[PDB]
């Protein structure tokens, strides 16, 4: 008689596609999926620290809208802001709003220390029915609205050294009257004009008298600019009228924080990469879920599947 | 795959074959058996889970970077960051789908050498006492009962205590 | 007796190298080309639509210099600018011009809807020597060049809603005289302004009296901006002098529109893809011609061949 | 190749098959001929057209991008709009590099291996009554006419048949 | 009797580890490194043209600040601006700094043409105390300050043709007074304004009275502006104060030529990579020293080392 | 390796040949020697100091770009130009980490590859006239002296000669 003996390899009632070098679609064993293409829909709130934006832009936050100032010193490794946002203080415009969004994000807290700045022969601490706290009139909670005293409006000269070993951020504005009228009533001079400088900046604004379109009971507007001081560096503040005086200043950071826009419900759970349309996985290399995203995250690509063989040719 | 064993001489998988890759099957006077190889299989799988984290590092860590939607015109500048973007995608759009490609080629190049290896290994051993009947199986020329069958699958067979009742049967 | 039973493979009297891993250069029985490195030297009037710019950049023809009228309401796929284009009106400049010229470009069309502003105590429809249309003085169709009314010119203040469910853009200038006699002929006040303005957005434009060189005839100019107006949003235009008003505004469309500048002749034929050196054909993955395209195009690499075998090694 | 076929133990291409990338040729009692082998032929042909097309995917469409070239000096934007282009060029330039070089390297020794797998076939058919020559040639030890021949091409070869008669002639 | 004839392959007693597509750790013959990360320290002087800022920076070099004048009518390949450069000179701005550094760096010269400008009733040549040269007062060695003669400043109007078929860079700017009464003793006009254009450019300055920061002596500024005039083209500048003139042009170039920022001493040695850390060899198609390169240079890389297998399988 | 030879039914390697990457080792009835095979050696050589360059083109000449580390915060200009290397320097990075995987896995695929074509090819010139004896030996069955010895070495053994004496052994 004799023997035989062979020689085989297993193989599975069902089998996966994938694509090869030399198949367009071949079956094998087994096969994993390299792409996220879902999210549960929640943004993670761990281990980065969120910090839910609710009505209020991070802007708004900044400059102290009332119904904003909870906001005040916070801190966050991702600020969130919603559609859903609006602004209920003076109407204002940034030129460069995106870089100040952008630099405060990145700075990652509105850490806010008053300095005791001096504010010779005007009036201080300006409000508007625009811009009402509780039942009154108010401001933006970082800024101070200098207007006329008596029957003048003295050239402004206040100076403000940095002493610390961090660099400051300076929130400051300049008003646009809506009427000639209303430029020399607040201001007396029929124009005024703010210059604010370091040892190697400066910068100087003319108010322009005149309408914008009407925006909760104001034809006026109030244009914010920002300065940077370094240590050892100094400020400057030069007006004779419609300047938007800063109370003091925003402590900078650098590391690791960022903002995003967001309608995403925020979960408790935890996942190192957050999306807009909530946190996703990063078992995988790649994702479909969006371009934009935060953290440890896997890679944006165009496709939504792509099957990694992990077993041999499938030959039932 | 390039070697021609799995789906070539070998008609097809055991789907019976449930603890191995690769293995045995044999029937003699005794009855018939399988046995799986634990070291093809084990150097097939070594190479194969291994294989996503050897290319592609870690994942890498982000934070701060560019805005990738927009909700007013810009012009220029915005144009430039958009191109950005747009060209990274595509760049590792691109990166994806040759690594898939090249990986799963191998995997299944690797796989199908395995099994030739296999083949190759036993057929050494038995030297001139059994022939390749060409679909993965050999023919025994000599009485072999079960120890002599767990003597091949573990290695140890020894071809010339067989070898004059082989060759007399083979070619007389 | 017996017999013999050979294996083997084909050969052809010459094949092509091509580089491998092993070999930079290697004898293949075929292989196929993957870079495009020749054009036509002629841009496909299909599929897209191809619209010659010939005397005139898009900018021209969007501010309505005379020589370009033909192009008013016009649309494109592609707009093509020509060398040798030129300008024929009123000397001037426009911050950020590549901004416009690309914002323009891809909205894709030049459509423009006339719009009833009122300007009172002004006079409308200035013209130039430098402008001529036909024998008589004329200006930019989408512009309205104002000066004084009697002996006086007011502050205008006009406002114009966007009632539409499209994003309306409008074109609007400022007037550079060459001297103060000039300014004070024109616009009387000593200086002017011109503020245009949506409910979160401001521009605010001071013009500049000085000699500049002679240009068709004229040392002074105008500047050109521009300001989008969203559905739901308004326009307000403020000036006490030098505004060049607009007449209306263009409808913003989003597509797959853009512009490009060759010299190629325009040619009845098809192609997909589009370069300056002319249409190309988009079988190969890859193309030499040119890094600026449009279209469905291959990609631009620096290699002026790349040869994919598409056969087994020639052994003659 | 890896697999030492072609351009290796086969000393050449025969330049008269026209109609096969694979096949046979043989001398036996009624003369000699040629035919082509159908699967082999048709298993590196299938790998080799839609190659290029498995990676790429389609072209890809693209419309309005950044300008690319300027007629002024400019400094800061300018220098960034052209190391973008510049540097994806260069990233676009290296995949295809690498593109070519891999698949040809891969077409060429698949192609090897097509004629490996076929060789391997045709022997084991014969089992042990013929003998590797070493030079891709089989000597096949009784006679063997034309009918003969067709059986081993389409894999119907039946070895007992001769098994008797080719032990004889080979010892 | 017999024989037995064995085959084998080489093994050494000690390989090198190298990664896979199947092994994260595997032992062949040999290897070599493909990521340069060292460098000597010091930066070849050789194959490309060398110049080190030591104490200067590139546009007070520019400019003409008078322990910088060393540097007048330069060339090179390589602008090296080294950390401990100071400027000792007028205290100034440049709006759009980073733009006009890297346009002069990629020219690669300083080479400075005079031009024979009028200035008919006004005072050339001025200077000051902040900015000695030798034992005197000094001012910018390629700017001319310009104050009135007399009791009175004019209106300037110069112009300066383009003939000549290259480009020239000219350099000015615009003095900010501290005070209104330096502004009416130097230019007598209570406010002045400066304008320079082409026949296709223009800029207008305004001054800026204010106190700034206290810099060597002096609470006033200059800012520094620049215009590119073209072959056929022609320059005009007009002022009736506080412009700072150009004495002539600079040549425009292009090529290879650039800037870095380093501490690095330079060596006599020869290398086509450059790099802030030192020059390094290009042997390599890798480095991790530097995401900063110039010249002929390996390409930049997270990891630190990667080996490429030249040799087989070890198997002692 | 795909093949199996090296660090396969090859049990280790011969740290004593010095003159080449493979070769042969015997034992007659004159003694023992050893010699290096000299065109499987210069095959693998060849396609070894070759690879790096074929890829990854020349270097490229580069001179002036952008800037790369910045004194000042800018916000939104210079979040793109940091964007851009970063970017730039990733993708680059996979490059390289991918490039060393490919090159390295065929390095030694190929050279397993030349070590197989070899032992074949030894084992078709010796035909019926030995052996395998599974570890990368043949066992040779006829008396085979040193001349024996060096006409399979340089490929002009004739296995015609010795199959008498040969099958006698075995048979
Ligand atoms: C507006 O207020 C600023 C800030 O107080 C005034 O600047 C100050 O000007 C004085 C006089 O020029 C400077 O004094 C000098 O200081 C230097 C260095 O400390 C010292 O070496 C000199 O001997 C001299 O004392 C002072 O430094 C400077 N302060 C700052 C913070 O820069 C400016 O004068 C005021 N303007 C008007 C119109 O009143
Ligand atoms: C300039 O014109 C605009 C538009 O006519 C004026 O805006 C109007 O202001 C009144 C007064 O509060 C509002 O009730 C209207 O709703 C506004 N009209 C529109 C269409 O928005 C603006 O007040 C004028 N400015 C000046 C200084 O007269
Ligand atoms: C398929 O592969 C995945 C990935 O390694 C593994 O986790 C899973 O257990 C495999 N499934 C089977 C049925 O073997
Ligand atoms: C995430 O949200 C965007 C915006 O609606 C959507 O286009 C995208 O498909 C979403 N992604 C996933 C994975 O749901
Ligand atoms: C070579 O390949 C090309 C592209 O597939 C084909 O058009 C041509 O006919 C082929 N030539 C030969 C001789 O097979
Ligand atoms: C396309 O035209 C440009 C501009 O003249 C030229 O530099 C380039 O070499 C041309 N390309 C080809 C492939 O002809
Ligand atoms: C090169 O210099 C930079 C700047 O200080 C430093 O971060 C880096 O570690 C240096 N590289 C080496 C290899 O020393």
């Amino acid at each position: 008689p004799g023997a035989t003996l062979c020689l085989g390899h297993h193989a599975v009632p069902n089998g996966t596609l994938v694509k090869t070098i030399c198949d367009d679609q071949i079956e094998v064993t087994n096969a994993t999926e390299l792409v996220q293409s879902s999210s549960t829909g929640k943004i993670c709130n761990n281990p980065h620290r969120i910090l839910d934006g609710i009505d209020c832009t991070l802007i708004d936050a900044l400059l102290g809208d009332p119904h904003c100032d909870v906001f005040q010193n916070e801190t966050w490794d991702l600020f969130v802001e919603r559609s859903k946002a609006f602004s209920n203080c003076y109407p204002y415009d940034v030129p460069d709003y995106a870089s100040l969004r952008s630099l405060v994000a990145s700075s990652g807290t509105l850490e806010f220390i008053t300095e005791g700045f001096t504010w010779t022969g005007v009036t201080q601490n300006g409000g508007s029915n625009a811009c009402k706290r509780g039942p009154g009139s108010g401001f933006f909670s970082r800024l101070n609205w200098l207007t006329k005293s008596g029957s003048t409006y003295p050239v402004l000269n206040v100076t403000m050294p940095n002493n610390d070993n961090f660099d400051k951020l300076y929130i400051w504005g300049v008003h646009h009257p809506s009427t000639n009228q209303e430029q020399t009533s607040l201001y007396v001079q029929a124009s005024g004009r703010v210059t604010v400088s370091t040892r190697r900046s400066q910068q100087t604004i003319i108010p322009n008298i005149g309408s914008r379109p009407w925006v909760r009971g104001l034809s006026s507007r109030i244009s914010i600019y920002w300065t940077i001081v370094k240590p050892g560096d100094v400020l400057v503040i030069n007006s004779n009228g419609n300047l938007i005086a800063p109370r003091g200043y925003f402590k900078m950071r650098t590391g690791k924080s960022s903002i995003m826009r967001s309608d995403a419900p925020i979960d408790t759970c935890i996942s190192e990469c957050i999306t807009p349309n909530g946190s996703i996985p990063n078992d995988k290399p790649f994702q479909n879920v969006n371009k934009i995203t935060y953290g440890a995250c896997p890679k944006y690509v165009k496709q939504n599947t792509l099957k990694l063989a992990t077993g041999m040719r499938n030959v039932p | 795959g390039l070697f021609g064993a799995i789906a070539g001489f070998i008609e097809n998988g055991w789907e019976g074959m449930i603890d191995g890759w690769y293995g045995f099957r044999h029937q003699n006077s005794e009855g018939t058996g399988q046995a799986a190889d634990l070291k093809s299989t084990q150097a097939a799988i070594d190479c194969i889970n291994g294989k996503l984290n050897r290319v592609i590092e870690k994942t890498n860590e982000k934070f701060h970077q560019i805005e990738k939607e927009f909700s007013e015109v810009e012009g220029r500048i915005q144009d430039l960051e958009k191109y950005v973007e747009d060209t990274k995608i595509d760049l590792w759009s691109y990166n994806a789908e040759l690594l898939v490609a090249l990986e799963n080629q191998h995997t299944i190049d690797l796989t199908d050498s395995e099994m030739n290896k296999l083949f190759e290994k036993t057929g050494r051993q038995l030297r001139e006492n059994a022939e390749d009947m060409g679909n993965g199986c050999f023919k025994i020329y000599h009485k072999c009962d079960n120890a002599c069958i767990e003597s091949i699958r573990n290695g140890t067979y020894d071809h010339d205590v067989y070898r004059d009742e082989a060759l007399n049967n083979r070619f007389q």
